């Protein structure tokens, strides 16, 4: 058993071959080593040192090569023999990475042994051209109202999630993965996202809580977790998003829909800053190097909704930006904003002030998000953003006397805001979001006293199912609210209002 | 039950891991340490001639 | 029971589930006492109905 597996492994050690290897380390420390020899070396190779650690050749210079140690300096030392892997940095990619935690070297840190992987693919790969790119049509549903309504999110898009640290930052994304459990545990592969959670710079303990939550919601089987914790070395952290995206691209290049959440790219910036400084390349604004724009932009544009030629694959990016104080003019945030489609700025003040989840509607945009929305969620949600940007206006100037028109808006607005809120780590179904939005929009929640809003939601949904889940089944399949359905729903909702 | 079963396999593997270390220390004592250099030598002779 | 090595519990719970696969009996049994409430109700129903019909025409 354990003996047989070990014996198979021992048998799999068999002879070393001659070939161009061996450089000798000289000046080493500061996480770069200067190696003598390595005369013919492909650029950006992976070299494995006989210190049992690997590095990526960065600077190919006349007479010397400067490896960058992808791993601890502790074991590397002067006059060590550096052996050429001979290959550019590639990472295993395939189908069997699904439901396996791995670290950045692809080592199974789920420890479920060797990963099944179809291929390996180069860490840096250019983004697909204009011609392979079809405009978005399929939505991504997060199961959180307003995060689908007010913020419309669709496949392929680089839809930014920006906000402040540890405001349960992770939770917004986790909820997305969870809602799409329903569809991803579906049988339609057009309705299967394969979602990748990139955990960079987070405590290994915290990641272990995340892993445990994901396995509690039995969500592990449709998702991969790549991990590059805070302790884990900065060059590994630098290569961590890029590697994850390669894995994502294999799904995308199976034409299959996928999504990747990059938590947190701001920590990649600090890592790249560290790396750059240790390469003593000049620092940029806020001490973040000048190629920081290039770093983020090359990463981000690999996420796309490809055309029919490429099998209409998606790789929806959700990159998670950690703003220092809500510094929305800060160099790293602004640089990311410019690359990304939309923003999903999360209002920290409101978060603290009991709006969970808190979405700063003003600072949330989605560049091409709204044509991903299904017609039901366009019709029902029609103008609710405007209405709540009338609530935004109304409460702006509310701070004396209120005209009845203003008061009506305020009463609706305050109550509508209550409706938006969701219980953290428990997202609602897509089907369910349609009536709730219907209620408020069609003014059924206008009268409902503020205290009972929570009751209204649960009771309304229970009512709808018990009275006629037929309506919901229809809206589930049709995905368009017919005039008959609209009237029937008006009638039904009014019926619930009465009770 | 399945979980602890996997745990026992891991525990067995780390037990056999420290036994591998014990076997390594034994190997490096032997003048097999000397005699196997001859084996490597002839193997390299065969190998490098096969290059 | 194609991954467990700490066996002889899969057959146990297989037999425990398939044993109590007959779960305790159906709870249809109130239809004599439930019918009685309906009788009392009916008495009252007819009283209201006949009274108001009479009164309407009156």
């Amino acid at each position: 058993e354990v003996s047989s597996i070990l014996e198979e492994r021992i048998k799999g050690v068999s002879d070393e071959a001659n070939l161009n290897e061996t450089g000798r380390v000289l000046a080493v420390g500061d996480g770069i080593a200067r190696v003598f020899g390595l005369n013919n070396i492909q650029a950006e190779e992976l070299v494995e040192f006989s210190s049992g650690v690997k590095g990526m050749a960065l600077n190919l210079e006349p007479g010397q090569v400067g490896i960058v140690l992808f791993g601890s300096d502790r074991l590397v030392k002067e006059g060590e023999l550096v052996k050429r892997t001979g290959n550019i940095v590639d990472v295993p990619v395939g189908p069997g990475l699904l439901g396996r935690v791995v670290d950045a070297l692809g080592n199974p840190i789920d420890g479920k042994g060797p990963i099944d992987a179809a291929g390996r693919s180069r860490a840096q790969v250019k983004a697909p051209g204009i011609l392979p790119r079809r405009s978005v049509h399929e939505p991504v549903q997060t199961g959180l109202k307003a995060v689908d309504a007010l913020v419309p999110i669709g496949r392929g898009q680089r839809e930014l999630i920006i906000g402040d640290r540890q405001t349960g930052k992770t939770a917004v994304a986790l909820d997305t993965i969870l809602n799409q459990k329903r569809w991803n545990n579906g049988s339609d592969e057009s309705k299967k996202l394969y979602c990748v959670y990139v955990a960079v710079g987070q405590k290994r303990s915290t990641v272990a809580q995340l892993v445990q939550t994901l396995e509690q919601h039995d969500a592990m089987k449709y998702s991969i977790i790549v991990a590059a914790t805070a302790s884990e070395a900065a060059p590994l952290q630098y290569l961590a998003p890029f590697t994850a995206a390669s894995i994502g691209e294999w799904f995308r290049d199976n034409g299959k829909h996928a999504l990747i959440v990059y938590d947190d790219l701001s920590k990649q910036a600090v890592a790249y800053r560290q790396l750059s400084l240790l390469l003593r390349r000049p620092p940029g604004r806020e001490a973040y190097p000048g190629d920081v724009f290039y770093l983020h932009s090359r990463l981000l544009e690999r996420a796309a909704k490809l055309s029919e030629k490429e099998g209409s694959g998606s790789l929806t990016a959700l990159p998670v930006i950690e703003t220092q104080g809500g510094d929305v003019s800060a160099y790293i945030p602004t640089n990311v904003i410019s690359i990304t489609d939309g923003q999903i700025f999360l209002e920290a003040e409101l978060f603290y002030k009991g709006i969970r989840p808190a979405i700063n509607v003003g600072l949330s945009v989605s560049r091409v998000g709204s044509a991903a929305q299904v017609k039901a969620l366009k019709q029902v949600a029609g103008s609710l953003k405007l209405f709540l940007a009338q609530y935004r206006e109304v409460a702006a100037f509310a701070q004396s006397d209120l005209d009845a028109s203003t008061k009506q808006t305020l009463v609706r607005g305050e109550r509508l805001t209550q409706l938006l809120k969701q219980n953290q780590y428990s997202p609602l179904a897509t089907e369910e979001q349609v009536p709730l939005i219907y209620a408020g929009v069609n003014g059924h929640l206008d009268g409902i006293e503020l205290s009972r809003i929570g009751e209204f939601e649960s009771s309304f949904l229970s009512y709808l199912k018990s009275n006629h889940n037929e309506l919901l089944t229809e809206i589930r399949e049709k995905g368009e609210l017919s005039k008959e359905l609209l009237a029937s729903l008006k009638s039904a909702t009014e019926s619930f209002v009465a009770t | 039950w399945v979980r602890y079963e996997a745990s026992l396999r891991q525990l067995e593997q780390r037990q056999l891991a420290k036994s591998v270390i014990s076997r390594v220390q034994s190997e490096l004592g032997n003048p097999k340490f000397q005699e196997k250099v001859l084996q490597q030598s002839i193997s390299e002779i065969e190998q490098l001639l096969s290059k | 029971r194609s991954v467990l090595k700490n066996t002889s519990v899969i057959d146990k719970i297989e037999s425990y589930v398939k044993q109590y696969k007959p779960v305790k009996i159906d709870a249809s049994k109130q239809l004599q006492v439930i019918e009685s409430f309906e009788k009392h109700a009916m008495t009252n129903a007819k009283e209201t109905e006949s009274l108001v019909s009479k009164e309407l025409k009156d």
